[PDB]
C-alpha cells in the first residue's frame, strides 16, 4: 500500500503564531488528500475534504496547498484549541493509508519541577512486598530524569514510570517512577533515595529516608 | 471544467454562468479534450457569439458510453440517468479521467442507473433511490423478480479498456436567442455609426442597415423590436442602451 | 438528519472473535452504508472495511481480508462487524462512519462518526483493582503545599474512574494513564496537590471506581515525617 | 556540579545592539554544547539559541530567530551571543547553560549563572 | 431448471433453444427459484 510520512513530527509555537505543517509520500497522489485534527484518544474531527477546501463549518483559519507527490498544511494563528494531531488522509486508492501526524504543543517556557518523595505505608508491607515512589510535577519541557540509588547504589529494572501530556493550564509536565521490591529486599537494604535531574534545576536533587524515617 | 469533483451521471451536478466574459479556446485547446462535439453551433464560432443564457452540466461515465449524450438518444444514460432534450442546442464535451476516476476494483463513488419505473423527462434530476416494485409479489423489503437496487457500479479497475475506462464528461446547454444577454466572447466593441450605411453586429445580430436614433417608446424592460415575418425593427445599444 | 450510536465494550481471551456493531438512524437502511475504523493506542487510525448492505458489496484493507467480515438488516437497521484470530495487540477502539460512496456521486471521506468502541485482550478475566493510599515525608513540602496520592493496580478491563473526595474536591486534582502489566492487568495513579495547613485539619480521600464490575473503593491520604 | 558564568550585557538605551559572553575553565568544553536561556521577571525560564561542534549555523527558539545569533570558540572555552536592536521586552535576566551530557545529541542543559539586561 | 440430471458440475448439461417464446417474467422468477439475475441488461428491457 502507498504510505505517507509527516515531516516534522513535533511542534511547539505560542498561541497566535503562524504554524505549518507537511506530509511526504512515495508516489503521485492526483491530489486525493484529505486533513484531519485529532485530540489524543479522541475522535477525529474532518477538516479538508479536497486538498484545498474546507469541510462545512470548519473555520476559515485552517487551510493548505500542494500538488503532486507532496503538500503543506498551515494555519494562520495557533489558537487555544490546537494542542492536537494532524494527519493527512490519502484517499487516491482502494488501501486507505493515513500519516503518522503532526503533534503541535502549546510553545510555554521552561519550569522546574516540585519534587516530592514517597516511603510506602504499613497497608501495602502486609502483603509481603514493599514500593517508593519519586514525583516530579508541572515541569518543561516535555521530559525529566528520575533515577533510584537504594543504598547510593544506582539500579535498574525494578520500576515502573508514567508521563502526563502538556499540562494546557500552564503548558507544563509531570513525572513519577514507582519502585517495587519484596518485604526480604526491603529488610536487607538501609537507605533509599531518589535523585532528580530536569532542565530547570540548577543541580541534581536528592530525596531519600531511612529505616526510622 | 478544472473543477476535482465531478458528481454521478444522476444527480447530476448543475452549475449557472452568468455576467461573464467567455472564451472557449481555453477548453477545446486542452491535450485530454479528445471529443469536442456541438449541435446547433460549431467549435470555431463560439467565440463570435452571445448567449442570452448559459448552464453547464458534469458527470462521469464509460467511454463508449459517451454515446449515448446526444439529442433524442436512447439507452440507460439517455433514458434512466440524463437525457438531452430533442431540440438541444449547445456542446457535449468529454476526456479521460482514468488517471483520477480509475482504481482497482474501485471508484463506486460514480454511478448510474441501469432501469428505472418511468424513462426520465429532459433534463429531469432524481435524487432517490428507491427501489422499483415487482408488482407481482408484495415488497417493502427486499425481494425477487424486479425489488433490485437500481445503483451499480462499474469497479473502473484500471485493465479496463475505454469501453469500460472513465470519462469525465462536461455538458453545455445554451439559449442562443439574442439579447439580453450576459455570458460571451472577447469580441471588442467599437464607435457607434449613425445616418450611414453601415455593418452592424449587435451583440451577435449580424446585419447590414442605417441606425438611426428610434422614436418609439421603448418600456424599459424590452430589449428588441421586430416588424412583420421576425425582421429585426430596432434594436437597444447594449453600452448606452 | 443522520447519527451513529455503537455497542459497549466487548471483551474476550486471545485467539477468539470479538463481535461489534452499530445502529443507523435518520433515513432509512436502504439509503445507507458503514465502514470500520480501527484506533490503537499511541498511534494513528486505521481502515478495515467497508459495506453498502444493500448492493451485497464489501470490500476490507489488505490487512484485514479474510480475518474481517461484514454484515448488517433492515429489521434493525444497523451494521454488523466482526474481527477474528486477535492478538493482544488488536486492542484498540473501532469506529463506524457514514459512508459517501454509496450514491449521487460525492467522495468517500467519513463525515458522521460515532462514539467508538474499545475492546481489549488479554489472559485476564473481570476483576476489581488493588488500592492503596501514600504517605508522603514531610520534606515532601514545597512552597507551602504539600502532594498526596492514591495507586490503582491489577484491575481488567477497562475503564476505571478515580477522582479526590468522592468527587467533590478538584482543585489541584492530578491523574495519570493507565499502563498494562505483563499478567494483562493495568494500572493507575492520580495525586492533589493542597496547602500544608489544610491537610490534617480537613479530610483528603481518594476513591476509585471499577464500572465494569461495579464496585466502589476509597481511603484516606495522609504525609509522614 | 561544574562552574559556569557570563560576562558583558547590562543596561542599554533602547534600538542599539547589545553583546553577550560566557566562559569556563580547567574542564573538557568541546564534549557539551553550550545553550543560553532567559526569565522574564515573575516568569519562569525560557529557551533562546544553542551552538554546536558542526557549525551548521545557529538555531534558535521561536521569537528570538529574527533577532539573535550565537558563536562559540573552543579554544578559548567561550562562547558568544549577539543582539539586535533590543526592545523595551529586553528588560529580564538570562542564563548560559551548558548540554551537560557527553556528546549527546539530546540536551540535559545545565547553567552555572546569569545577568540582567535592561532598555534604558 | 427441474430435470436436475447435472447433480456433478463436472460433465455438466447443455441444451439449445430456438423458435418459441421466451417469456422472462414467469421463466426465473417463480417462487421456487431462490435467485436470479443477469448480465449487461435488466430483465425487464429483455422481456420485450
Ligand atoms: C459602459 O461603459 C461606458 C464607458 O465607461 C459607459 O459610458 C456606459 O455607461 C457603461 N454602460 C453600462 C450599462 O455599464
Amino acid at each position: 500500500d502507498i504510505q505517507m510520512t509527516q515531516s516534522p513530527s513535533s511542534l511547539s509555537a505560542s498561541v497566535g503564531d503562524r504554524v505549518t505543517i507537511t506530509c511526504r509520500a512515495s508516489q503521485g497522489i492526483s491530489s486525493w488528500l484529505a486533513w484531519y485534527q485529532q485530540k489524543p484518544g479522541k475522535a477525529p474531527k474532518l477538516l479538508i475534504y479536497d486538498a484545498s477546501n474546507l469541510e462545512t463549518g470548519v473555520p476559515s483559519r485552517f487551510s493548505g496547498s500542494g500538488s503532486g507527490t507532496d503538500f503543506t498544511f498551515t494555519i494562520s494563528s495557533l489558537q487555544p484549541e490546537d494542542i492536537a494531531t494532524y494527519y493527512c488522509q490519502q484517499y487516491d486508492n482502494l488501501p486507505l493509508t493515513f500519516g503518522g501526524g503532526t503533534k503541535v504543543e502549546i510553545k510555554r517556557t521552561v519550569a522546574a519541577p516540585s519534587v516530592f518523595i514517597f516511603p510506602p505505608s504499613d497497608e501495602q508491607l502486609k502483603s509481603g512486598t514493599a514500593s517508593v515512589v519519586c514525583l516530579l510535577n508541572n515541569f518543561y519541557p516535555r521530559e525529566a530524569k528520575v533515577q533510584w540509588k537504594v543504598d547510593n547504589a544506582l539500579q535498574s529494572g525494578n520500576s515502573q514510570e508514567s508521563v502526563t501530556e502538556q499540562d494546557s493550564k500552564d503548558s507544563t509536565y509531570s513525572l513519577s517512577s514507582t519502585l517495587t521490591l519484596s518485604k526480604a529486599d526491603y529488610e536487607k537494604h538501609k537507605v533509599y533515595a531518589c535523585e532528580v535531574t530536569h532542565q530547570g534545576l540548577s543541580s541534581p536533587v536528592t530525596k531519600s529516608f531511612n529505616r526510622g524515617e | 471544467f478544472n473543477a476535482t469533483r465531478f458528481a454521478s451521471v444522476y444527480a447530476w451536478n448543475r452549475k449557472r454562468i452568468s455576467n461573464c466574459v467567455a472564451d472557449y479556446s481555453v477548453l477545446y485547446n486542452l491535450a485530454p479534450f479528445f471529443t469536442f462535439k456541438c449541435y446547433g453551433v460549431s467549435p470555431t464560432k463560439l467565440n463570435d457569439l452571445c448567449f442570452t443564457n448559459v448552464y453547464a452540466d458534469s458527470f462521469v461515465i464509460r467511454g463508449d458510453e459517451v454515446r449515448q449524450i446526444a439529442p433524442g438518444q436512447t439507452g440507460n444514460i439517455a433514458d434512466y440517468n440524463y437525457k438531452l432534450p430533442d431540440d438541444f442546442t449547445g456542446c457535449v464535451i468529454a476526456w479521460n479521467s482514468n488517471k483520477l476516476d480509475s482504481k482497482v476494483s474501485g471508484n463506486y463513488n460514480y454511478l448510474y442507473r441501469l432501469f428505472r419505473k418511468s424513462n426520465l423527462k429532459p433534463f429531469e434530476r432524481d435524487i432517490s433511490t428507491e427501489i422499483y416494485q415487482a408488482g407481482n409479489k408484495p415488497c417493502n423489503g427486499v425481494a425477487g423478480f424486479n425489488c433490485y437496487f437500481p445503483l451499480r457500479s462499474y469497479s473502473f479497475r484500471p485493465t479496463y479498456g475505454v469501453g469500460h475506462q472513465p470519462y469525465r464528461v462536461v455538458v453545455l446547454s445554451f439559449e442562443l436567442l439574442h439579447a439580453p444577454a450576459t455570458v460571451c466572447g472577447p469580441k471588442k466593441s467599437t464607435n457607434l455609426v449613425k445616418n450611414k450605411c453601415v455593418n452592424f453586429n449587435f451583440n451577435g445580430l449580424k446585419g447590414t442597415g442605417v441606425l438611426t436614433e428610434s422614436n418609439k417608446k421603448f418600456l424599459p424592460f424590452q430589449q428588441f423590436g421586430r416588424d412583420i415575418a421576425d425582421t429585426t425593427d430596432a434594436v437597444r445599444d447594449p453600452q448606452t442602451l | 438528519q443522520v447519527q451513529l450510536v455503537q455497542s459497549g465494550a466487548e471483551v474476550k481471551k486471545p485467539g477468539s472473535s470479538v463481535k461489534v456493531s452499530c445502529k443507523a438512524s435518520g433515513g432509512t437502511f436502504s439509503s445507507y452504508a458503514i465502514s470500520w475504523v480501527r484506533q490503537a493506542p499511541g498511534q494513528g487510525l486505521e481502515w478495515m472495511g467497508r459495506i453498502i448492505p444493500i448492493f451485497g458489496t464489501a470490500n476490507y484493507a489488505q490487512k484485514f481480508q479474510g480475518r474481517v467480515t461484514i454484515t448488517a438488516d433492515e429489521s434493525t437497521s444497523t451494521a454488523y462487524m466482526e474481527l477474528s484470530s486477535l492478538r493482544s495487540e488488536d486492542t484498540a477502539v473501532y469506529y463506524c462512519a457514514s459512508l459517501a460512496s454509496y450514491s449521487s456521486g460525492w467522495e468517500d471521506v467519513f463525515d458522521i462518526w460515532g462514539q467508538g468502541t474499545m475492546v481489549t485482550v488479554s489472559s485476564a478475566s473481570t476483576k476489581g483493582p488493588s488500592v492503596f493510599p501514600l504517605a508522603p515525608s514531610s520534606k515532601s513540602t514545597s512552597g507551602g503545599t504539600a502532594a498526596l496520592g492514591c495507586l490503582v493496580k491489577d484491575y481488567f478491563p477497562e475503564p476505571v474512574t478515580v477522582s479526590w473526595n468522592s468527587g467533590a474536591l478538584t482543585s489541584g486534582v492530578h491523574t495519570f494513564p493507565a499502563v498494562l502489566q505483563s499478567s494483562g492487568l493495568y494500572s493507575l495513579s492520580s495525586v492533589v496537590t493542597v496547602p500544608s495547613s489544610s491537610l490534617g485539619t480537613q479530610t483528603y480521600i481518594c476513591n476509585v471506581n471499577h464500572k465494569p464490575s461495579n464496585t466502589k473503593v476509597d481511603k484516606k491520604v495522609e504525609p509522614k515525617s | 556540579q561544574v562552574q559556569l558564568q557570563e560576562s558583558g550585557g547590562g543596561l542599554v538605551q533602547p534600538g542599539g545592539s547589545l553583546r553577550l559572553s560566557c566562559a569556563a575553565s580547567g574542564r573538557t568544553i568541546s564534549r557539551y554544547a553550550m545553550s543560553w536561556f532567559r526569565q522574564a521577571p515573575g516568569k519562569e525560564r525560557e529557551f533562546v539559541a544553542v551552538a554546536r561542534r558542526s557549525g551548521d549555523g545557529a538555531f534558535y527558539a521561536d521569537s528570538v530567530q529574527g533577532r539573535f545569533t550565537v558563536s562559540r570558540d573552543d579554544a578559548k572555552n567561550t562562547v558568544y551571543l549577539q543582539m539586535n536592536s533590543l526592545k523595551p521586552e529586553d528588560t529580564a535576566v538570562y542564563y548560559c547553560a551548558i548540554d551537560s551530557d557527553t556528546f549527546y545529541s539530546g540536551s540535559y542543559d545545565y547553567w552555572g549563572q546569569g545577568t540582567q539586561v535592561t532598555v534604558s
